């Protein structure tokens, strides 16, 4: 994954002289050069899975910090949410801009000025993008058809292509409302990730309107089943990745499939 | 666990006097009967009879116009299409000779939406579809 | 998704006896009939007719003066302008010969605002506008 | 935004039989009248008339003495001063010949304050002020 | 602490007119009797007798079809099987000659599931099994 | 452009003896670095920001703060959205 | 548990030259090698019991960090929720992947690059897998029969075989609804 970030930075930034591993460069390396330090991997719940931290430490020749500001903006533009393909490992990923190092440090012995940009990567372990939750599959298919963006089903995948949507299930309730009938209620929350926030607003608006108007969703292309909406709510303040904006509650009624024997043959006899 | 379905109540389409009504929220209609309980002279079990039928109906919704206030007590038809979406077997009922019991001229609280309530009686019905 | 509009109930403007009323917060009015159900031999369903009409109304609001107690049981008109804002089609109704059923002389609780409640009966109505 | 005012119900001063009562919590009083609805022989809307009036009242408050139980069913007057303080126009009403409908000897739950409730009827009223 | 078993109410199987009914939520049925209180001429305590009986029943459930509207006021049977899974001793009751008191043609609020309510009367019952 | 917001002051007033100087650190901040649009697809926010601007004769910044906000101003974000199908025809 | 983890890592990973205890390897050791540091045991409630922390520090010859990334993926695959049998103690366990050390460190004096993978083990003190809660026993039996996976009743056991399912009881309420009935 180091190779992907290094290759992207070298290809897209031309002021850059080289991008190295942590303790590679010597004192005669030509500045500006960048260093790709890989941080922790922490478990961040079911929706994100394991989140990795990265730092892209920029180094510059101590002329002035304005060049470092320009180069920082260039790096952030290059890596922030743009999918990167790692040829060495033949697996892609998508860095998320998180912030910047504590201060802008000056290192006198090296005669340089440094700043550390702070990225992260989502869902390191997840490598399938599939779900046994039929409801999630149905709603992700519906969102993809309505919206013409990628729709990931159970949890984030590391190479998500923004703009995209996610349709995880957060809560399930089952009830036997009758002898023959059962009722399955799911509170399914949805994310809409995109670089442009107004695009997030537009996508959420049209998704809400589509869910409200067509109040139910075909569970399968075979039909024979449907998902009736109950309430769709958006909390725009909520986090784009961890929580998700749109919350929708769906329910579906099923009947027990009793297929017992049959009274094919009937006979009776008489007395007095 | 084969499929079933409930007829969600937001599928109703109520046509009052041949023009569709958009703002109705609730509709009720029943076909009463006087029982005419008969106590025979030898049998201990009471016996019922059909007697005479008597329709009654009610409506609630949001006030958009003075349709009902201007309608007065004139006879008018109500058609009610309860569509089912899992399978397309809409249930359609027609009410004949409906007559408002009272004109809801004014009903309006300060801080709330102005809802209209209607109730009356209908002479008969036609189960158009099912 | 073309526009629609609900008539918010705070657009009411009640004119009691030609002077505008500011403190009313809820008004009701209906035009009751007598059903006059009739059985016919050889016809199982009952039949209804208009009968004689009978108005009734009610009002609630905050007490600002002794207008109603001074009014007594005199006949007085009520006008009800329910303006709409999305489109300017106010629905105006006039009630003819309203008469209080009871003078709310005193209705007051220690901790609350002193509200006035009124109800009576009106001989007829004129639907001025819609 | 020009001033208005609500008459808070804690401004009430009730004088029962000439001696000020200071433990009351709420007071109600209305002047009912029998409607005497008449259905004319040719006209299709009912007509009402004033009929005969009949006062009724009611009070609740905290028990502080045996004033009411000792009062019996004697006739007694009630004054009611609803002072307004934003503007000093107090509304004063007198009730003539009030009579307790039922003498509330005992009404007391174990864990709560002993409140007294009264109801009755008054022949007439005098709107002393407004 | 030896085992005991209530009867869960989701074990009910209702056969309306020989065809199983799946969507019923609750069923009620009682067998009235006119008390016929007799005050003897010498004895101080009242005496009551069986009098004449009369069945009444009620149903609620989700609307899945127009079975009841089609059924009209016809006579029809209801069989009710309440199984005890922990002992297998199902209590089965049959109602004879049930008759709807009113056809629930329309009963539907906008935002909710369309439920059907039925009530009527039955001449007699057979305790098929217990 | 941008608009610095006063936030406080460094931990203590420090005396650096070798430099023969006294130092204090004032602490500022800048808001919404990445925002560059001042626009919103939320029609409601646009409507209310326009209404506030017309009524009040100050700026209005719609969905989120912008780094060069000119005080005094008034932002009009939307925090929570609920949709209901109250009828067959109405939402 | 050191022996079990070391044996598993040596058997399953072939690029490994050795797996040592913390301060064993000298400067003559052949890289890449691994080091099994054993952390705290902390009480984490009734369901987990005592939870032990383990770190498997990888070391590599400072060629490039991509080798260390590959080796870390190999270790995580080998140890993550795969039941391990410690022949020395004759007691099994099941390591749970938990994360990775703070940064990818370079150690110049040793001329190596190191990364610390972080595991844990659950319910160290639990050694029975039995319960006096008859309800839990009944539901664990039902789940096992329906689902054909293990069921562990009162609390986790250190050698749980994924997939599995616990059936602990979290709350109990008793009522005397009648003179005779409870």
């Amino acid at each position: 994954m180091r190779a992907g970030i290094r290759k992207a930075l070298i290809d897209n930034i031309k002021e850059l002289k080289g991008c190295y591993e942590p303790n590679v460069p010597n004192k005669d390396t030509k500045k500006p050069y960048m260093v790709v330090v890989q941080g922790q991997d922490n478990d961040h719940g079911e929706t994100i899975g394991f989140e990795r931290s990265i730092e892209v430490w920029i180094y510059e020749g101590r002329t002035t910090f304005k060049k470092l500001d320009k180069l920082t903006k260039q790096v952030v533009e290059v890596l922030d949410m743009n999918t990167i393909v790692d040829e060495s490992e033949n697996e892609a990923f998508t860095c998320i801009y998180k912030g910047t190092s504590e201060n802008d440090i000056v290192v006198e012995e090296w005669d340089a000025i440094a700043r550390g940009i702070r990225f992260s990567v989502i869902a390191l372990e997840d490598k399938e993008d599939t779900t046994n939750d039929r409801w999630v599959e149905a709603l992700s298919r519906h969102t993809k058809d309505l919206l013409e963006i990628e729709s990931y089903k159970d949890n984030w995948k590391k190479n998500f292509i923004a703009p995209c949507a996610l349709w995880r299930t957060t809560h399930i309730e089952n009830k036997r409302i009758n002898y023959h009938l059962i009722e399955i209620t799911k509170t399914m929350k949805c994310h809409v990730v995109s670089k442009n926030k107004d695009e997030i607003v537009k996508l959420l608006e049209t998704l809400e309107t589509s869910l409200i108007i067509d109040k139910r969703v075909r569970l399968r292309e075979d039909k024979n089943m449907y998902l009736t909406l109950v309430s769709v709510v958006e909390d725009r303040e909520s986090d784009m990745f961890t929580t998700g904006q749109l919350t929708a509650v769906f329910k579906m009624i099923g009947k027990i499939k009793r297929e017992g024997p049959t009274m094919d043959k009937i006979y009776g006899n008489g007395n007095l | 666990i084969e499929e079933a379905s409930f007829l969600n109540g937001s599928d109703v389409v109520i046509l009052i006097d041949g023009v569709e009504e958009l703002y109705m929220e609730e509709i009720k209609a029943d076909f009463e009967q006087d029982e005419q309980s008969i106590k025979l002279l030898g049998c201990q079990n009471e016996i019922s009879r059909v007697g005479t039928t008597k329709g009654s109906f009610s409506l609630n919704g949001y006030k958009t116009d003075s349709k009902f206030a201007k309608l007065g007590f004139r006879s008018f038809e109500i058609i009610y299409n309860l569509s089912n979406s899992e399978t397309l077997g809409y249930e359609s009922i027609r009410l004949k000779n409906c007559r408002l019991k009272k004109l809801p001229l004014i009903n309006s609280k300060a801080g709330e939406i102005v809802k209209i309530e209607v109730e009356g009686s209908f002479r008969g019905y036609d189960l158009l579809n099912e």
